[PDB]
RNA sequence: GGUAAAACAGCCUGUGGGUUGAUCCCACCCACAGGGCCCAUUGGGCGCUAGCACUCUGGUAUGAAACACGUACCUUUGUGCGCCUGUUUUACC
């Protein structure tokens, strides 16, 4: 489509930080448009934040970031603005910047939202995961199917990516969603099953990568030499 | 005061085919400035419904909204595949605007028992200090299990965490995974490491387990 | 009897008592008792399919536009004008 909303800005800050996130238009002028921002913290729910009105300029805040968060917006940039101050974990979310749409062709509704962008506030500092097997074995078997896998261990900010023989093995493969650990580190497991007569002969290898610490990692997971 | 939207159900699974209804209940008169918005994992949200009941320009006609009074409903006369999703009403009639809290539309299927395995930690890992134990929970339905780790025959409890897949688009399955974390000093400590596995699709529970240090 | 003018009273309904005329007798007043409808409610207002103006309260629609701005409206508060009824007057017939 033409018309797009393309937010930047976001990643890693510490708690009491700040940070300024951007909304890039483009296919269409945002002096004719309200703009907002809504956020959703990592499986949650969608939250109004905030808005900047056409020609007036007037803003409205969500009550949970009133006093600490302004909107704004640049005419001749075509860009909308979220200056985010005093940030505390619960604002951890992707940040959304939305076009509230044309008043005669859709009403109120937002019609145009941008791909979102990921905002994580926590006092841990990035670091790369350390890749675990989980090996498969012959005693650990559902009928003629083995499952095998990797452990993606203690790593920080999230995103990461995980692909099994480079993109080559897609069918059976389960990535998890990470989950926080109490340390402040995330961590993620992916499986996949395979046939078990296939063991000996074929080789597993999980792609692990971690961009926020430029982490690639290749882990080969092979059955324990006893078996 | 700020107006809430209270969305209900939290959940819904269907077939193909059915019709669903959805409700989103205002606590003040929020006239018809309610939109309804379609979201799948990792995507932006898409606008389906404008006004409270104007079909968005482009959206198919299966889906409808209706106003009564501040209770709104959206509508999809027959669910197809792609319309398994979560689905979020928005009153923009006064500021700070209110999503409601969404409501996740899952495809029904008949029950599957979920494949169990546990993975003793690595020895690459044990050099390090700490032991992961993980238990797979793979390719069940419904969503509902629980999953228990005994050491020992010791129930353990606040030392697992778990997640869950989104639901597959080829045979609409879970799968889950918990990881028993200890430090490797305790994990020595003890013999017998197992998962024990309640599904609706087990008659009795299952138990997958390994030996400390076998093959 | 009527005509005209400036006033006074009227959300709705009672129950007493007074007023001031001998009695009477309504009008006014007073007290009390309720019963509605509305508003911006520690309180305030309501004679009116006879409404109008401005002003506020809250809203609608629209201009690429929730506020602000422009346009066309609705509503509420207050004020003034108008109107109805009842009664008392003054000028006139």
């Amino acid at each position: 489509s033409e018309v797009q909303l393309v937010e930047s800005g976001g990643g890693l800050v510490q708690p009491g930080g700040s940070l300024r996130l951007s909304c890039a238009a483009s296919g269409f002028y945002i002096s004719y448009s309200s703009i907002h921002w809504v956020r959703q913290a990592p499986g949650k729910g969608l939250e109004w934040v905030a808005s900047i009105s056409p020609y007036s300029g007037s803003t409205y805040y969500a009550d949970s970031v009133k006093g600490r968060f302004t909107i704004s917006a640049d005419t001749s940039k075509n860009t909308a603005y979220l200056q985010m101050n005093s940030l505390r974990a619960e604002d951890t979310a992707v940040y959304y910047c939305a076009r509230q749409g044309y008043r005669r062709r859709s009403g109120r509704g937002f019609d145009y939202w941008g791909q979102g962008t990921l905002v994580t506030v926590s006092s841990a500092s990035t670091k790369g995961p350390s890749v675990f097997p989980l090996a498969p074995s012959s005693k650990s078997t559902s009928g003629g199917t083995a499952a095998l896998g990797c452990l993606v261990k203690d790593y920080f900010p999230e995103p990461v990516t995980v692909s099994w023989n480079s993109g080559a093995l897609t069918s059976g493969v389960h990535t998890f969603p990470a989950v926080l650990q109490s340390s402040g580190l995330y961590s993620l497991s992916s499986v996949v099953t395979v046939p078990s007569s296939s063991l000996g002969t074929q080789t597993y290898i999980c792609n692990v990568n971690h961009k926020p610490s430029n982490t690639k990692v290749d882990k080969k997971v092979e059955p324990k030499s006893c078996d | 005061s700020d107006i809430q939207m209270t969305q209900s159900p939290s959940s819904l699974s269907a077939s193909v085919g059915d019709r669903v209804t959805i409700t989103c209940r205002a606590s003040q008169s929020v006239s018809s400035a309610v939109a309804w918005y379609q979201q799948k994992p990792g995507k932006a949200p898409k606008l389906l419904i404008y006004s409270a009941s104007s079909l968005y320009s482009g959206v198919p006609s299966r889906f409808s909204g209706s106003r009564s009074g501040t209770d709104f409903t959206l509508t999809i006369s027959s669910l197809q595949p792609e319309d398994f999703a979560t689905y979020y009403c928005q009153q923009s009639y006064s500021f700070p605007s209110t999503f409601g809290q969404g409501t996740k539309v899952e495809i029904k299927r008949t029950v599957a028992a979920p494949s169990v395995f546990i993975f003793p930690p690595s020895d690459e890992q044990l050099k390090s200090g700490t032991a992961s134990v993980v238990c797979l929970l793979n390719n069940f339905y419904p969503r509902e299990a629980k999953v228990q780790w005994k050491v020992d025959n010791a129930l353990q409890s606040g030392n697992s965490q778990e997640s869950v897949t989104e639901q597959d688009s080829k045979d609409s399955t879970y799968s889950l995974s918990s990881t028993l974390t200890l430090s490797k000093a305790d994990y020595e400590k003890h013999k017998v490491y197992a998962c024990e596995v309640t599904h609706q699709g087990l008659s009795s529970p299952v138990t997958k387990s390994f030996n400390r240090g076998e093959c």
